[PDB]
């Protein structure tokens, strides 16, 4: 049922010339943009169609088209990492209530973490 | 003999070519990284007075 609401956009999204892109890095910038793929080549280009001057920085991820090499997008750098997403948590099941005791140490692990995160005007 | 010049492309692949006006034989050196052509593999670029790059982590700061 929801895969025929998303393929009227299939005509547009989909034989795009424009999604194929291909992503690599930016090695150096000249203010021109030296950028090295993923099969050890580089390539030097300059800005695209909705591509601002300020976007690019150094050492960042850019796709480029795959035919005629040209920046389109800015991705996030640091992508070749799986390891660290799944180290993430959410929700954990202890509860701040959970450790038995009156006991002082508590109290001190509230006020140099819990404290500037909730009040860091105090 | 002649002025040419022997470049090696980033992809592994060796081209000759004659010597562009575009460059001087006394400011090209061996082992120095410049552009060519996709299509006629000719060099219309010079030097941006860097070779190689900074490769992962460099620190400038002013």
């Amino acid at each position: 049922a929801p895969s025929h609401l998303w393929d009227i956009m299939g005509d547009r999204q989909r034989l795009g010339e424009e999604h194929p892109l291909q992503v690599a890095r930016c090695t150096k910038i000249i203010k021109k943009y030296v950028i090295n793929l993923k099969q050890i080549a580089k390539f030097v280009v300059g800005l695209g169609e909705r591509v601002s001057p300020t976007d690019i920085e150094e050492g960042m991820r850019v796709g480029v088209d795959r035919s005629k090499y040209n920046i389109e997008l800015p991705l996030p750098p640091r992508i070749d990492p799986s390891v660290t997403m799944m180290t993430v948590e959410e929700k954990p099941d202890v509860t701040y209530s959970d450790v038995g005791g009156c006991k002082d140490q508590i109290e001190k692990l509230r006020e140099v973490v819990e404290l500037p995160l909730l009040s860091p005007e105090r | 003999v002649g002025k040419a010049a022997v470049v090696k492309t980033s992809s592994r692949q060796t081209v000759f070519l004659p010597m562009v006006g575009l460059v001087d034989p006394d400011k090209l050196k061996p082992n120095d990284l410049v552009g060519v052509n996709k299509d006629s593999y000719l060099i219309l670029d010079t030097l941006p007075s860097e070779f190689d790059s900074r490769v992962k982590a460099m620190e400038v700061d002013e």
